[PDB]
RNA sequence: UAUCUGGUUGAUCCUGCCAGUAGUCAUAUGCUUGUCUCAAAGAUUAAGCCAUGCAUGUCUAAGUAUAAGCAAUUUAUACAGUGAAACUGCGAAUGGCUCAUUAAAUCAGUUAUCGUUUAUUUGAUAGUUCCUUUACUACAUGGUAUAACUGUGGUAAUUCUAGAGCUAAUACAUGCUUAAAAUCUCGACCCUUUGGAAGAGAUGUAUUUAUUAGAUAAAAAAUCAAUGUCUUCGGACUCUUUGAUGAUUCAUAAUAACUUUUCGAAUCGCAUGGCCUUGUGCUGGCGAUGGUUCAUUCAAAUUUCUGCCCUAUCAACUUUCGAUGGUAGGAUAGUGGCCUACCAUGGUUUCAACGGGUAACGGGGAAUAAGGGUUCGAUUCCGGAGAGGGAGCCUGAGAAACGGCUACCA
RNA sequence: GGACUUUUACUUUGAAAAAAUUAGAGUGUUCAAAGCAGGCGUAUUGCUCGAAUAUAUUAGCAUGGAAUAAUAGAAUAGGACG
RNA sequence: ACCCACUCGGCACCUUACGAGAAAUCAAAGUCUUUGGGUUCUGGGGGGAGUAUGGUCGCAAGGCUGAAACUUAAAGGAAUUG
RNA sequence: GAAUUUGGACAAACUUGGUCAUUUAGAGGAACUAAAAGUCGUAACAAGGUUUCCGUAGGUGAACCUGCGGAAGGAUCAUU
């Protein structure tokens, strides 16, 4: 959280194509794009009066999500923007008729809409690739 | 390139080869009727086998399942039709405990020899 | 890998197209055309098996040059062109026209159609989108492009073709109560009254169908094709109408007439 | 030649891959444009299923658009003052896209004096009736009329001209223009 | 088709294990061999090496023919019959063969492209381009080279080629001709102030950049800034116009420009018909080939989730120089550490990481099985890889191609 | 269309799991292995049935049940209806 | 402090087998072809051999871990008669 | 518009060191084996003529012998 200081890159980042014009005043001073990501997933209020940029963002970016939907539980926030969620579940093996105990950890993009801890259950949508192993993008926030 | 051909075996031997029960059994029925192997026993008795297996498959379903009675009509009318299974076993019970010979006493082998003109088997 | 894939060997093509698994190691490759590969009567296997007129792959093809066959009002002298769901394939001699119908087993039957019907077609649009200089368009499921289409035409309803021009005569709206034609699936062959279907936002929309006989089931949404309202249809059904009649009461039907 | 591919370098356990599928050329890749000033040379590269793209070299000038009256000049560029991604990019003038440049900034001068009139820095009935009706106006922005009596004004290149062969931008103004005013100054 | 039997003792109660027994699309070998049908076949060791000969070329009515080729003309004094050669256009990226490599890799089932290219089919789809565009102009169609061919040669030798002289195009390279109407800009002038003008230019598509529209759960009032189509200038005020997805910066449209400038037919066969001011006048069909964009089809690339044999006498690994993420950029047809600069210190692991072995290509399947299982799957189908080992690249839609080329190694 | 929505394991049913192969329906290779043929007429004109069905673990999708086994809530009430 | 009755926990003993076991025996070695309370460790003919090898602990003696090639129908847990 | 040439990325191939499996070496050294009849003794099986066995240590032609502690698989289920 704490907005992370927006204008701290060494780049100027903006949502692109959207223009602030100079010549005009009105509130809210600068104009923000956002979008609703659908499949019943409601939009955050942080990401509507936000300050943040993040392109991967799946409210505030030009990222879609399609496809497979997952729910993980957070193991890692120590990365910037992505958090790894574990995954549990169980494998059967037909010849001794019963189950074992496994798991697979997911890297997962994290925008400043949500504040998530070490936990916490998280339900993840897929995208385009985000990152060498980044898939999927977290739309809702389910524990504290 | 093109499809393979599909083959099979129609018949097998019995696991133990020297029995005096079944070695003096097998002359028996090749005696009478004129057969030149074991083999022809041998058939016989793989869908023998094969009839049972299909029969046994048949009870475990429950009674008025389609595929009980579907399966079950067509080999009940199939062996009906050879005649080695008479009218009145139409139960799908007795096809399980048919008899060995059954299918042999059908043969052209021995048709020609019921229907007289042949005399004896072996003619 | 290394580029597209000019040859279908035998075992591979579709399995409705009755070709014996001997006799040749390949199969007729349909070209590219209006419709798919899987999804294809090409003609090659239509005049020699289904209709017995020609014998040998060149005889095939005689019949052909000779523009005898033709496809949709257009002569299409090609050995595998792909033909489809619904193709009128007529022929100006022997005055007979067949139409491209699924039977009861989910294979292209013959079925042959009078001249004065035989000038129509209908087609599923896939997508409705708008063209260059905003001229909206529909795409049918054979690959036709239909330019200043009616305004309340959506997606997945069904269109009348005239078949000598490129513009529309009459469509069908899917609602329910429809008469839907099953294309593709496990019940691929079947005419079935749509009753209901459930949204399931994200994909892969559902519909259940009811038979004629109050057999219900359920299709995927890309496999039904509306073909009018309940009761009368817009084209001529093949024998048996779409029944799924079972196996059990096959037998005994056949035994009827022997 | 350059691949994209990522049989190569370890996974995210850390593990060695095997080498598998030697290079295939739907992977390639191929060496920067690293576009100089002046002496305008492009060269055509052939791409897959044709579609041939442009490789600009030593490229002239450039189409710089001015968002806030909504039009474009093809302007002289002057040289690359800030690059986010690398400084060196500053110091050879090579340009690529998001360059913060500066440009002649000539035409608009004549322009906005043919639609407004009224000065830069500091006859016919037809031409008061347009500035009249053309007012409120000629009170953009402080900075940015500072940088029309240098002569110099200041552009990011919107384009990407190893790609379209094209150098394209827009005139920085706004509250963008002073986060890249305070780079420039901050030495 | 849920079966066992012999072997430790003087005689014995008893998982032993050995042996016997049956099967094998499991091989090899020995002996023997009459008939019909059917049929695997240099996989295992050596993805070891190869003489030789074949295995990719191709034309119609419809691209180019003065063969100094063949026949007949009498349809023709330009050509139109057949047609070697060659130019051109496609194809040669299919098929076929083998299984060396390969252990979250391939592969299987199942997802996505709102993250991309797509020759060929199929349906649509360019009135806009004579550029200081009133002589610049051929628009009843414009320029060049060259093959084949003739002639002169070089070598022991190759599907080696040089020099001299012609000639064509659907070769290469230029290039105009077809309505309007409407909107924007500039703008002469009368000169009004309420203001209208003559006249000029631009407005297809293709590339790039910036901006705008692409709305929509409910209903009424206050005046300020100027009335805003028409006014009884009181103001009635509405008509205003908006598609799709679960979701978009989507389709599409609008403005300013940009482009070393894409496309917008100088092509071919057959039939030859109508109209008059009967001029080689104007209209005129059936096709073939080509062409921008869109959709379709044949595809491709990347990608979601779960699943793989044996080993800890492999317990920690990865990040030197990419290992994990962020920002920006380059590159790609595209997403993406794919690469670069900077920044943070991350990412995997006893739920077996990482490492090592495989006489491991993976599946559909095969053998044997009361039931549960065990073993095998080089190999007729699907996917992947390879052309002696690597690397690199031209052409092309499609190849890192090998019966394509270049280099090193053997 | 609207704001809320405790999350699971498990099990039923449905769609999908290429063809060949497996079991299996019908049917002249003379029987059979096979194959998907074929059969029926006044055989002058021709007519017609077929080329089924089933199995296909696990994972994903849709759907009903909610026993069994987990999971969370109102405890120095920042608890609910309003 | 003794006596009697009872009880909870403990070291044991006595009798019998409805039960188990291969017998010897066993109130646990029972509740196991009528085969499932939870859980840990170990074994797969006898030897070669607790050897070889590589790690690891130890000052050392050695401990822990731990094969193969090769060899071959040949000693007892238990009882019976001599 | 050929030869030629600058810098770069891809990078074959080669040299030098580190790390990964099969083959030479028997000049050697110390285990199993297989065995119709070898030699020296007689260690165990009976109270095997000193009960046996285990661990540890030492000694010895060889089995083995001894010390210490342990066991009963002993030769004692037993001295109110
Ligand atoms: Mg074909
Ligand atoms: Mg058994
Ligand atoms: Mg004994
Ligand atoms: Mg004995
Ligand atoms: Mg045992
Ligand atoms: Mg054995
Ligand atoms: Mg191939
Ligand atoms: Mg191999
Ligand atoms: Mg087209
Ligand atoms: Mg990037
Ligand atoms: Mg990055
Ligand atoms: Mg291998
Ligand atoms: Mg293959
Ligand atoms: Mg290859
Ligand atoms: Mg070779
Ligand atoms: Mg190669
Ligand atoms: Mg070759
Ligand atoms: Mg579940
Ligand atoms: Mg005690
Ligand atoms: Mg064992
Ligand atoms: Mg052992
Ligand atoms: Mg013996
Ligand atoms: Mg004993
Ligand atoms: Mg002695
Ligand atoms: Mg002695
Ligand atoms: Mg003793």
């Amino acid at each position: 959280s704490t907005e992370l200081t927006v204008q701290s890159e060494r780049a100027f980042q903006k949502q692109p194509h959207i223009f602030n014009n100079p010549k005009v005043k009105t509130s809210k001073r600068t104009k923000r794009w956002y979008k609703n990501a659908g499949l019943g997933f409601k939009t955050p209020k942080t990401a509507i009066e936000g300050s943040y940029i993040d392109k991967k963002c799946p409210f505030t970016g030009l990222v879609s999500i399609r496809g497979k939907i997952l729910t993980g539980t957070v193991v890692s926030t120590k990365m910037h923007r992505t958090i790894v969620i574990r995954r549990a579940y169980l494998h059967y093996i037909p010849k001794y008729n019963r189950y074992e105990k496994r798991h697979k950890n997911v890297p997962v993009h994290v925008s400043p809409a949500f504040r998530v801890q070490v936990g916490d259950i998280v339900t993840v949508g897929q995208c385009r690739p985000i990152s060498k192993t980044v898939r999927f993008n977290v739309v809702k926030v389910s524990a504290a | 390139p093109r499809a393979p051909r599909t083959y099979s075996k129609t018949y097998s031997t019995p696991k133990r080869p020297y029995e005096s029960s079944r070695l003096d059994a097998e002359l028996k029925l090749a005696g009478e009727f004129g057969l030149k192997n074991k083999k022809e026993i041998y058939r016989i008795s793989f869908q023998l086998s094969k009839i049972r297996r299909a029969a046994r498959d048949l009870l475990t379903r429950d009674e008025k399942d389609p595929k009980r009675l579907f399966e079950g009509n067509a080999l009940i009318r199939r062996l009906v039709r050879v005649g080695v299974l008479s009218e009145d076993k139409k139960k799908l019970d007795y096809v399980l405990a048919l008899k060995v010979e059954d299918f042999l006493e059908r043969r052209l082998q021995t048709q020609v020899y019921k229907l007289g003109l042949a005399k004896s088997v072996h003619h | 890998a290394r580029g597209p894939k000019k040859h279908l060997k035998r075992l591979a093509a579709p399995h409705h197209w009755l070709l014996d698994k001997l006799s040749g190691c390949y199969a007729p490759r349909p070209s590219a055309g209006p419709h798919k590969l899987r999804e294809s009567l090409p003609l090659i296997v239509f005049l020699r098996n289904r209709l017995k007129y020609a014998l040998n792959g060149r005889e095939v093809k005689a019949i052909l040059m000779q523009r005898h066959v033709k496809v949709d009002g257009k002569v299409r002298t090609d050995t595998t062109y792909p033909a489809g769901f619904m193709d009128v394939i007529t022929l100006d001699a022997t005055n007979e026209n067949f139409r491209l119908v699924y039977d009861v087993k989910g294979r292209f039957a013959v079925h042959r159609i009078t001249d004065e019907e035989a000038s129509y077609k209908l087609g599923k649009v896939k997508k409705v989108q708008l063209g260059k200089k905003g001229v909206p368009y529909v795409v049918t499921h054979d690959g036709r492009t239909i330019r200043y289409p009616d305004p309340n035409i959506k997606v997945n309803d069904t269109v009348k073709i005239d078949l000598a021009s490129g513009k529309i005569t009459d469509f069908i709206k899917f609602d329910a109560g429809k008469l839907v034609y099953v294309t593709g699936g496990r019940n691929l062959g079947r005419i079935g009254t749509i009753v209901h279907k459930e949204r399931h936002d994200g994909g892969f929309d559902l519909v259940h169908i009811k038979d004629s006989l109050d057999n219900t089931f359920v299709t995927r949404l890309n496999n039904v094709f509306v073909i009018g309202e309940q009761g009368k249809p817009y084209i001529s059904l093949p024998k048996g109408k779409g029944i799924k009649l079972s196996i059990a009461e096959e037998r005994d039907r056949r035994r009827a007439q022997q | 030649g350059i691949s994209r591919d990522s049989r190569h370098k370890r996974s995210a356990t850390g593990a060695k891959r095997a080498q598998f599928r030697k290079k295939r050329k739907f992977e390639l890749g191929r060496q920067p444009a690293n576009t100089k000033i002046g002496a305008k040379r492009i060269h055509s590269v052939r791409t897959r299923g044709g579609n041939k793209k442009y490789r600009a070299l030593r490229i002239e000038t450039g189409n710089f658009s001015w968002a806030s009256e909504g039009i474009s000049k093809k302007t002289r560029i002057a040289g690359v003052v800030y690059h986010p991604s690398n400084n060196e990019l500053v110091r050879t003038n090579t340009l690529t896209k998001a360059a913060i440049v500066q440009i002649d900034a000539t035409p608009f001068r004549q322009w906005f004096e043919a639609h407004y009139g009224q000065t830069l820095g500091k006859k016919s009935k037809n031409a008061e009736r347009k500035w009249a009706a053309r007012a409120a106006s000629a009170k953009i922005e402080s900075s940015v009329e500072s940088q029309f009596s240098a002569g110099r004004l200041y552009a990011c290149i919107s384009s990407r001209p190893g790609q379209s062969g094209r150098c394209d931008g827009y005139i920085l103004e706004g509250e963008e223009l002073a986060f890249y005013l305070r780079r420039l100054t901050a030495k």
